[PDB]
């Protein structure tokens, strides 16, 4: 979380890097991309573990 | 991490 934002009301998670990964990788898998690319493959990492 | 709070001769062609 590179936090440089001014309210959080905008945002409606708790801020959570999990959330903020989460969030972030959803937005990428509505982008037509594929499972086994880099990002998202660490990106899952992420995901199961947490 | 930057602060987080904010506000004879014959011629043959020459050359």
């Amino acid at each position: 979380s590179s936090g440089s934002l001014l309210n959080n009301a905008i945002k409606g998670g708790v801020e959570d890097e999990v959330t903020l990964s989460a969030y972030i990788t959803i937005a990428l898998l509505e982008i037509p991309l594929t499972v086994t690319h880099p990002v998202v493959r660490n990106a899952l990492f992420c995901l199961e573990s947490a | 991490c930057p602060q987080l709070q904010q506000y004879t001769v014959r011629k043959y062609f020459p050359e």
